[PDB]
RNA sequence: UGAGUGCAGGGUUCUAGAUCUGAUACAAGUCGUAACAAGGCAGCUGUAGGAGAACCUGUAGCUGGAUCA
RNA sequence: ACAGCAGCAGGCGCGAAAAUUACCGAAGCCUCCAAGAGGGCGGUAGUGAAGAGACGUGAAAACAAGUGUGUGUAAAAACCACAUGAGUAACUGGAGGUCAAGGCUGGUGCCAGCAUCCGCGGUAAUACCAGCUCCAGGAGUGUCUAUGAUGAUUGCUGCGAUUAAAAGGUCCGUAGUCGAAGAACAGUACUUGUUUGUAAUGUGGCUUAUCGAGAGCCGAAUAGAACGAGAAGAGUUCAGAGUAAGGAGCGAAGGAGGGCUAGAUUAUUGAGCAGCGAGAGGUGAAAUUUGAUGACCUGCUUAGGAGUAACAGAGGCGAAAGCGCUAGUCAAGAACGAAUCCGAUGAUCAAGGACGUAGGCUGGAGGAUCGAAGACGAUUAGAGACCGUAGUAGUUCCAGCAGUAAACGAUGCCUACGCUGUUGUGGUUAUGAGCACGGCAGAAGAGAAAUCUAGUAGGGCUUUGGGGAGAGUACGCGCGCAA
């Protein structure tokens, strides 16, 4: 079930059973290879390079052409983030409620989201800082 | 997340209760295998057939007429060949019939197979 | 606490459970040696004080005859049953009795007699039951 | 024992309900527990429309009636008879009642 | 190296104490009758006042209710 | 000046509790300068129903225990051999049920007594006190006290937690215990071989004291350690692998979920003014009470502070407590659709932290309605109560403290396997159906039943009960302004 509450929800899409090289499509390698480096470069994140390439371009899963998965291809290109972005999306959502927060400091509701989105940092951090993909002495943004 | 030689166990005895002649089963791991491949050499279930669904993995078998009951011990207590027939007295109906399942470093082997290999091991199941 | 490598927890639990169970707890926590028979003696000499006598619990309809002990091993005092049918005639004032258990778990009151814990076995170096039935005499 | 599988009383799936008062004794009672009663009325007695017929100016009259929801406790919906003790087999019929005049 | 012994303190276990206050047993004493039937104001849980005494009254809750409607 | 019996005898005390101020150039050993000397170490008997063997108390013809010789020993006694006399030798607890065995005869009349427990006796006692017959074990049998069993009433094997005793009010969370598939790898646990490791006791045997315990000889052995072996399970790694494991993200939509800003239709009270001219209120029935200083009822004006009727449900939302007028605004969450991304990030949780109806407390704002306390009127033997009149703290808001509820579906959280019909709510649809969250009615199993959040089961982790009472009380400690 759900972490930090009472769902069960199933909603997932299904990983095809064998992946060949979809012949249909109108790019070369290479040009599929330039696309994923542009929208790189200009700052969005891999999940949204994964939807990109499969809704314009036509290519699903963004593998079978490349054999080779994003996040590798930009730690080949140098283009790695400072933090692995779903940290990232972590301490944004902690702002945003702090913020909130700020100006309406009456909400017991937020308050107790809150809490909730603090634990879940802390989680994810002690992952990446054993292994190697943080600094030791790291902390949030606070 | 539930044990998967539990699993298989419950499974095949509820089945077998509300008289159906085969099932499918949902999880399954090396032991499981290993297990089913058991009950086939001693008759207790006929036919077996594996799916490689790359998820996991998934069984479907038939079963005989033979099998009154089956189950998965927990933890896998270790055992010298001296207590071996204490949990053959403890778990079985009787001295003439039925199987208990013993791991060792000879793959799997029954209570009879210990006096004659002359080992114990990790005691793992048991069907009659 | 049912795992493997459990061992350490499991013992710990279990200890803990017993002191639920008032023959442990009494032996492990009460205090088992404040009486004249017990933990302690099978049988007890003490000095007769007093002559007493006490009602039986309903629905019987009774006078019960009882003695004032002094117990020389604690100097506490306590009330004993004389047990025969003439008995209370044996005993003067002053004499020396040894005194027994009524045979319950604790020492707790057996029949109708209400409160008293103990009973008197022999008079003077020698067994009542010998005395009442008129086979052998009073030291004198 | 426990009498009945409902608690006598329509709440499922919910913490808390409103409160409602007593008509006969304005006892409070909770909204999903209290009896309930309809009524629809005539502001003219069946008594009088003959003498409607010929007091009224106008060519034809159509009486006004008036409406009510009433809520009764427990001690009240059986006091005033709106509600029966029934037997350990008919407890469980379930049947919409007439509206009242 | 040190036995013994001064003087202050602590740590343990027992024991005394004017007087007060619990509990238990009281054949059957005195005053009421609070609960068990709609027990004569349906009962019970929390909280706050009050009162010879059981208990009574406000407020929120529960049916183990006298209603599966 | 001398002296230290937890050496051997012995005495006094203390207790419910334990032997002779005995013989010893012999047996087993130790000590010396020794073909010898020493030893209360050790051996021999005496005393005692702690324990353990074998046998007497007659037979149908014909029976212990005595005695004398010899033996025996260091000297003895007992034991054994032969020979003499003979004719002796049972008690303890019971007889209503459990529990084997008498309604027998005489006393006693809720007395005297008996009875582990249940129970007997008030003048017809198979239960008391005795006589007589039976029963049980028998050189033995009763009682008291510790303990093992009884007992699955301590539960690893193997108990319980809807109502009998028993699931924490809800979340977060550390220590702790527990943790995918696929392909490979390594040997410390794991299992096993060989070798060590046990005198007595115990175990499997054989041989000699009339027999039986006894004595003498044999064989194997626990835990623990030394060196090898096997690799299923456990463990470590990898990525042309991507959970009806988790987290991040995308698309269209739904809900009394929460905070803030600005508005609303009535209603209940209070004042002003106008009309009218005698009662209003309240109850089962009435009295307190209010009205010619004009009530009540009907108009028009105003002032406040609460609340959201009907629609409205076995409907929806939230971690629980809880949430119902209309617009605008601010964050985050659940579910669904699908060829998005990362890859073990996870389950449960002492300590520690955050929320928690109502009533209560500290300070400010305010004050319509309702109303603990207090005061009256009735009713009653008495009402201090129930009913009526009136009336204060509270009931509302902001900033905090507190920490309890029949906080209940009296049913812990993850994860499984499971029959049918019917009815809802929100998305999606090859229009056949599905996924999440529910209600209802049977069935089969289950259970002491009632009934079923209770079926099947050595899956994981935490809380928790052990006949009533005393007691959720005393002492100590931690929090709180107090309660
Ligand atoms: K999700
Ligand atoms: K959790
Ligand atoms: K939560
Ligand atoms: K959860
Ligand atoms: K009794
Ligand atoms: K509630
Ligand atoms: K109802
Ligand atoms: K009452
Ligand atoms: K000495
Ligand atoms: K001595
Ligand atoms: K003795
Ligand atoms: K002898
Ligand atoms: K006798
Ligand atoms: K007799
Ligand atoms: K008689
Ligand atoms: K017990
Ligand atoms: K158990
Ligand atoms: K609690
Ligand atoms: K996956
Ligand atoms: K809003
Ligand atoms: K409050
Ligand atoms: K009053
Ligand atoms: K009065
Ligand atoms: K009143
Ligand atoms: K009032
Ligand atoms: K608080
Ligand atoms: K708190
Ligand atoms: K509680
Ligand atoms: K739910
Ligand atoms: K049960
Ligand atoms: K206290
Ligand atoms: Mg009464
Ligand atoms: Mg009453
Ligand atoms: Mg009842
Ligand atoms: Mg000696
Ligand atoms: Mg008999
Ligand atoms: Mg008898
Ligand atoms: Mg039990
Ligand atoms: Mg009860
Ligand atoms: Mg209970
Ligand atoms: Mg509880
Ligand atoms: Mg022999
Ligand atoms: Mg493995
Ligand atoms: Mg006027
Ligand atoms: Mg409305
Ligand atoms: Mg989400
Ligand atoms: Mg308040
Ligand atoms: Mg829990
Ligand atoms: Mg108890
Ligand atoms: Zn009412």
């Amino acid at each position: 079930a759900r972490m930090y509450s009472n769902g069960k929800g199933q909603s997932k899409s299904v990983t095809p059973y064998n992946l060949t090289y979809p012949t249909y499509i109108k790019h070369s390698k290479e040009e599929i290879v330039d696309v994923i480096l542009n929208l790189a470069r200009k700052g969005t994140p891999p999940s949204q390079i994964g939807n990109i390439l499969r809704d314009n371009y036509g290519v699903g899963k963004s593998f079978a052409v490349t054999k080779t998965k994003i996040l590798t291809l930009l730690k080949i290109a140098g283009l790695k983030p400072v933090i692995p972005e779903d940290l990232n999306n972590i301490v944004k959502k902690c702002v945003n409620i702090k913020a909130h927060l700020a100006k309406y400091t009456n909400d017991k509701s937020s308050k107790y989201q809150l809490i909730q989105m603090q634990s879940c940092l802390y989680r994810v951090a002690r992952y990446y800082k054993s292994k190697n993909e943080l600094p030791a002495g790291w902390k949030p943004p606070f | 997340m539930m044990d998967k030689l539990a699993n298989l166990c419950i499974t095949i005895n509820n089945a077998n209760r509300a008289q159906k002649r085969s099932v499918v089963i949902r999880r399954i791991s090396k032991v499981c295998r290993l297990f089913l491949e058991s009950m086939q050499k001693h008759g207790y279930i006929t036919d077996i057939v594996y799916i490689d669904d790359h998820r996991e993995g998934k069984a479907v078998v038939g079963l005989s007429g033979r099998l009154n009951r089956c189950g998965a011990i927990c933890p896998r207590y270790d055992v010298e060949l001296k207590d071996v027939e204490r949990y053959r007295a403890n778990l079985l109906p009787s001295r003439g019939f039925g199987h208990l399942i013993v791991t060792s470093s000879k793959g799997l082997i029954d209570h009879r197979e210990c006096i004659q290999h002359n080992t114990g091991g990790k005691i793992l199941g048991y069907f009659y | 606490m049912y795992g493997l490598l459990a061992a350490r927890n499991l013992k710990k639990n279990r200890h803990k459970r017993r002191y639920a169970d008032k023959d442990f707890a009494k032996k492990a926590r009460g205090d088992i040696y404040q009486n004249a028979v017990g933990y302690s003696a099978p049988h007890a000499k003490g000095i007769v004080t007093e002559k007493l006598g006490v009602e039986a619990k309903q629905p019987n309809s009774a006078i019960r005859k009882c003695v004032r002990v002094h117990i020389v091993r604690l100097n506490k005092k306590v009330i004993a049953y004389v047990p025969h049918d003439g008995g209370l005639n044996q005993i003067e004032i002053n004499d020396e009795v040894i005194v027994e258990g009524l045979g319950k778990k604790g020492c707790r009151s057996k029949g109708d007699i209400p409160g008293v814990r103990f009973r008197v076995c022999k008079v003077q170096k020698v067994s009542l039951k010998a005395l009442v039935t008129k086979k052998k005499e009073r030291p004198a | 024992t426990k009498k009945r599988s409902n608690n006598g009383r329509s709440k499922k799936n919910r913490g808390h309900t409103r409160c409602v008062r007593c008509e006969h004794c304005s006892a409070m009672v909770p909204n999903d527990k209290a009896i309930k009663k309809f009524v629809v009325r005539s502001v003219i007695d069946a008594a009088s429309l003959d003498d409607l017929k010929i007091a009224t100016i106008y060519e034809e009259y159509e009486v006004p009636k008036s409406y009510y929801k009433l809520n009764y406790c427990v001690s009240c919906a059986v006091h005033i008879k709106l509600v029966r003790v029934r037997s350990r087999w008919e407890r469980k019929i379930r049947k919409e009642q007439r509206v009242s005049a």
